[PDB]
DNA sequence: GTGGCCTTATTAAATGACTTCTCAACCTTCAC
DNA sequence: GTGAAGGTTCTCTTCAGTATTAATAAGGCCACTG
RNA sequence: AGCGCCGCAAUUCAUGCUGCUUGCAGCCUCUGAAUUUUGUUAAAUGAGGGUUAGUUUGACUGUAUAAAUACAGUCUUGCUUUCUGACCCUGGUAGCUGCUCACCCUGAUGCUGCUGUCAAUAGACAGGAUAGGUGCGCUCCCAGCAAUAAGGGCGCGGAUGUACUGCUGUAGUGGCUACUGAAUCACCCCCGAUCAAGGGGGAACCCUCCAAAAGGUGGGUUGAAAGGAGAAGUCAUUUAAUAAGG
């Protein structure tokens, strides 16, 4: 062993708004986890890439969050502080983006996932629910490692200019 | 289990077809739907659910203001008695549903609590297991029923060293063990627990009883106001939807006629049996049946007759004739309903009533009931009741002079076991039980004998059809048939066989196992194990063992102990239930299910 | 089924501009037109479940349609549902 | 043999099964 | 005045439920190492 | 290949057989059990759809007997089912209507798979359950297709505030309605009934019997079984739609 080492692992801050779709996404991207991997190493199983997909059916229960909050770091009331807090409806299909957000913090934000959001009162502008030059729609968050569009490799910061 | 029903086509002219199908389907099936609906809203119900049982007469109640009422007022009298028969029937059967399911839930959430692992139990005791075991021991040395003595040992001890003994005692089937808890096997066994309780918890969700609504006016209404209405939101729109799905009902509820008497018999002039239905007299109804259930619808006849001739001085409580049920059966083809679809009677009648020593039978039990009564049922109603039962009382003495046939002896010390198994339906061992010998075994296929050929029929069709189905379903295909007709054939072949058989060896009885509910244990069971496998992935778990599931919801072992009781109840010989034995081939499980039995005589 | 004269009148008559031909306004006029001739059908063809599946599907199309419209803009709602004769 | 992937819910229908409940009877009244 | 239709009561259900002996399993592709 | 089924063969055996001693010891012809192989000119299974109020599986009484049942007489009705035979089909003509498809890749409990005339394209005509693979069969496998399982890729047009949409034809494939084609049967034919209805006429084989070379009275027979039903709830499987779940 290592003399006076404690088991560790590599940790992620999480941004102020980022969904656990993208956060989990770059945590297991900094331990080059595959989604099945997080889950058996939270021991919750498949269920992780269910969420990564927004598939909250059942919604992130009390016991998977606190059992993720084990591998992760992040306390389970910060991990629910990723998903839609009760009773707001989300919409899990069209991956929304700011871009103009993206150009100031790297995540995908939950609320863009709302159904009640179609601005970002923040840059006054209206989020794309595709990528606006080539009309590709957005992977999960989870899979966003490039900060581009995947079809025509156009990073999602310059997707600001092609807004509201 | 002597009731059983025989059943004729009846015959008659259009208008009497036609008068007949609109009181029903016009009056007394909406008096019905109505009755359902005010029932399931009375103030009582929910204390109806607690008791689990309906009060005697809020049906009558309920539908006496119904009777003039101008949806339902122009019927016969035993048209509305029918209706509120049908609707306390079912309620008397849902309110009894409700309830056992209750006490299930509430008896396995105690067991939850009281199931502790040993590793639970050394803390909540306190002690180590060798002195638990000690205690348990003792605890075991007094309760000497056992289950149920425990289980009321547990409750009031609140001593938690009694209290985990007793736990531990019940963990192992109400007895010590030296062998150590593969806590893996133990936390798969409270799973199963948990598994059981949330399906309990589910199950006690049953709708209330839904009726028949043969016009489908909620379907028509839907239809316009979903085509031409925004829906206020998804919900709305599902619910619209699950209108728009749910399929019409054809056919009016049955009438039961609960008076023999009722049904008032006769032979036209061309020779054929008749019938018709008090408060319907101008609808004469001609018989017609098989050969073999003929002499029944003679025998009704020849009883009405004979309590005729003697001014009524037999009591009709020994007619062979019980009560009747007055069906449509469902019609292929076109037409109006009246003309399309065939209507049918379904008689009960009591199999000891066709011998004169089986109506002996019938008369001490009527008389021992009735006496019964009268002494502790002692108003002017209440008095005109003990005499109809003391006219009763007398009048059952009087014979019909029926064919003798001396009843069955069977040796009560040969007993014959059946076990049930879901790979060979049944086993039987003829047991000498004095003697601790088997007479005779046979085998799945010697009970059937020529038939058995019909047994991978059903295996056959079973799968055929079931793919047939799947590949219909698909096209919106009406084409979807079933097995279930053969699968019954099979059990009735089998419980004749099993029943021969006793004959034959002079069996005083034949022995049943008490199976209880396979199909929530092997459900609970599996879904444990699918957890393991497949942890967070519901499809994989439901795909785990999907077949065998499936093979245990379709195993029959309640159509053939069915089957069984009834053919054995028309030979008079004895049903005992017994504990079929998990250990051994279907051979030795019926023997030790049939030795069992004798040995749990007390 | 829908004959070419009917759909292009109907897309003529709620087109926003003259080569405007997948609005969502458009959009629920075509469903509005089958889902009226499916309601016709259906109330005389009950035992019609393949076509009753038909009808689910083009409900719902309409009612997903409709609330994108709703919060666009209430006032072409409100509008386009009167023209259809949506309540 | 390790490892990744595999979505989950409701309601309706068909089919196969399971369970529960029921299976009176004498008397009165008005009609030829 | 024999037959038809119609009336009437039948109670209480604080009881029944909860334990074993359990079977080898019931998962199938792909790729990738060892 | 895999899986299920079928028989075959083999071993062991008792629910089989043999014996005196009636509880035991042999044996493996019969009748069965334990699943062990194996697919053979074998023996068994075998799933395209449809067709009868079809026949037999009855009731009572007497006689016999150890039950089981059997014989004789009288009566008989047609219900709901399970098989075995035999027979008929591969449908037609108008309407209504769903789903599917820009294109490409993968290929699903996807679709299709018979014979033989003709026939380059196209299918038609006549046969017909012998219907792709094995003993038989599958959702497996083979071949073609695959838009009508899921996914993935990627055009121009509309729309772009979360909805999505077009590329879509005498098109492919389902469903519903009306009318309509064949068997509409139990040894065969013909004429009828179908909420009642049966009638006529034959063919084989066997009894009964003139005293008889010969045919012919009086009848019989021509495949079997099973039965307790209604009502209400529930579970499981599958299919369809919807939703992203208070
Ligand atoms: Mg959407
Ligand atoms: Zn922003
Ligand atoms: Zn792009």
């Amino acid at each position: 062993e290592a003399p006076d080492v404690k088991p560790w692992l590599f940790l992620i801050k999480p941004y102020e708004g980022e969904s656990l779709s993208h956060f989990l996404g770059r945590f297991r991207r900094a331990n080059h986890l595959s989604a099945s991997g997080l889950g058996t190493l939270a021991g919750i199983g498949a269920i992780v890439a269910r969420w990564e997909r927004f598939h909250f059916n059942p919604r992130p229960s009390q016991q998977e969050l606190e059992a993720i909050a084990s591998v992760v770091e992040v306390d389970a009331q910060r991990l629910a502080q990723m998903l839609p807090p009760a009773g707001v409806g989300m919409q899990h299909e069209p991956i929304r983006l700011c871009g103009a957000c993206y150009a100031e913090s790297p995540c995908h934000r939950i609320e863009w996932q709302y159904k009640s959001v179609w601005k970002c009162d923040r840059h006054q502008l209206k989020i794309l629910a595709k990528c606006p030059n080539c009309q590709a729609p957005f992977k999960m968050p989870a899979l966003w490692e490039d900060g581009c569009c995947h079809r025509c490799r156009m990073p999602f910061a310059e997707m600001a200019k092609l807004q509201k | 289990s002597s009731q059983i029903t025989i059943q004729a086509r009846l015959i008659s002219f259009e208008s009497n077809r036609q008068q007949l199908w609109k009181l029903m389907a016009d009056l007394n099936t909406p008096l019905i739907n109505e009755l359902l609906c005010q029932l399931g809203q009375h103030p009582d119900f929910e204390k109806w659910q607690q008791k689990g049982k309906l009060p005697s007469t809020v049906v009558s109640q309920l539908c006496q203001p119904l009777k003039t009422d101008p949806r339902f007022a122009g019927q016969p009298s035993r048209l509305y008695m029918s209706a509120i028969h049908i609707v306390d029937y079912i309620y008397k059967s849902w309110l009894a549903i409700q309830k056992r399911l209750q006490q299930q839930l509430d008896g396995k959430t105690r067991w939850l609590e009281m199931l502790n692992s040993d590793a639970e139990l050394v803390e909540l005791s306190g002690d180590t297991l060798e002195a638990i075991r000690v205690k348990a021991a003792e605890i075991l040395a007094i309760a000497m029923s056992l289950s149920k003595t425990l289980f009321d040992a547990y409750q009031e001890t609140e001593d938690i060293k009694s209290r985990s003994a007793i736990s531990y005692l019940l963990k192992n089937g109400c007895k010590l063990t030296d062998k150590e808890e593969d806590s893996e096997k133990f936390a798969k066994r409270r799973r199963q627990v948990e598994i059981q309780i949330q399906r309990l918890t589910e199950k006690l969700i049953s709708r209330m009883p839904k009726g028949r609504d043969l016009t489908n006016a909620k379907w028509l209404e839907t239809l316009l106001t979903a085509t031409t209405t925004v829906a206020e939101d998804n919900a709305q729109a599902k619910r619209w939807q699950d209108i728009l799905l749910t399929r019409s009902s054809s056919l009016p509820f049955p009438l039961v006629f609960e008076t023999n008497e009722d049904m008032v018999w006769s032979k036209n002039q061309k020779g054929r049996l008749c019938v018709h239905f008090n408060g319907l007299s101008d609808l004469i109804f001609e018989v017609y049946c098989g050969n073999r259930q003929l002499h029944w619808f003679q025998r009704f006849l020849e009883d009405q007759q004979t309590k005729r001739k003697s001014k009524n001085q037999h009591s009709s409580g020994l007619f062979t004739l019980r009560n009747g049920h007055l069906v449509w059966l469902e019609g292929e083809g076109k037409g109006e309903p009246w003309n399309l679809h065939h209507l049918t009677l379904y008689c009960c009648v009591d199999n000891r009533l066709w011998t004169e020593e089986g109506t002996e039978i019938v008369r001490q039990e009527k008389a021992d009931e009735i006496t019964k009564f009268i002494t502790n049922m002692k108003s002017d109603t209440q008095q005109a009741l003990i005499q109809r039962k003391q006219s009763t009382l007398t009048r059952i003495n009087n014979s019909f002079e029926r064919p003798s046939q001396p009843l069955y002896q069977g040796q009560s010390h040969i007993l014959v076991g059946v076990s049930l198994g879901l790979e060979k339906p049944a086993t039987v061992a003829v047991v000498d039980a004095i003697a601790n010998k088997v007479l005779a075994y046979r085998s799945i296929k010697q009970l059937l004998g020529d038939n058995y050929e019909l047994l991978n029929r059903q295996r056959r069709q079973q799968q055929y059809l079931s793919h047939e189905r799947h590949k219909a379903q698909k096209n919106f295909s009406p084409n979807q048939f079933g097995a279930s007709e053969l699968g019954q054939h099979i059990d009735r072949l089998l419980a004749k066989a099993i029943v021969a058989l006793a004959r034959t060896y002079k069996a005083g009885s034949i022995v049943l196992p008490k199976l209880g509910d396979m199909r929530e244990v092997v459900q609970s069971e599996i879904q444990a194990i699918a957890e393991q496998k497949f942890p967070g992935y519901i499809e994989g778990q439901q795909k785990y063992a999907k077949q065998y599931r499936v093979n245990v919801h379709r195993w029959s072992y309640g159509r053939l102990i069915q089957s069984i009781q009834s053919k054995a109840a028309q030979t008079g010989i004895v049903i005992e239930e017994g504990k079929q034995p998990i250990r051994g081939s279907p051979h030795d499980k019926a023997k030790e299910l049939a030795l069992s039995a004798y040995n749990l005589r007390l | 089924a829908l004959t070419q004269e009917r759909k292009q009148e109907i897309i003529v008559n709620y087109q926003v501009h003259e080569t405007d031909t997948g609005s969502a306004d458009v959009q629920v006029a075509m469903l509005t037109e089958r889902i009226n001739r499916l309601s016709l059908h259906l109330q005389a063809n009950k035992k019609d479940h393949s076509s009753r599946r038909g009808l689910l599907k083009l409900i719902g199309q309409r009612k997903r349609l409709l609330a994108y419209i709703q919060k666009d803009s209430r006032e072409k709602y409100q509008a386009l549902i009167g023209r259809l004769g949506i309540r």
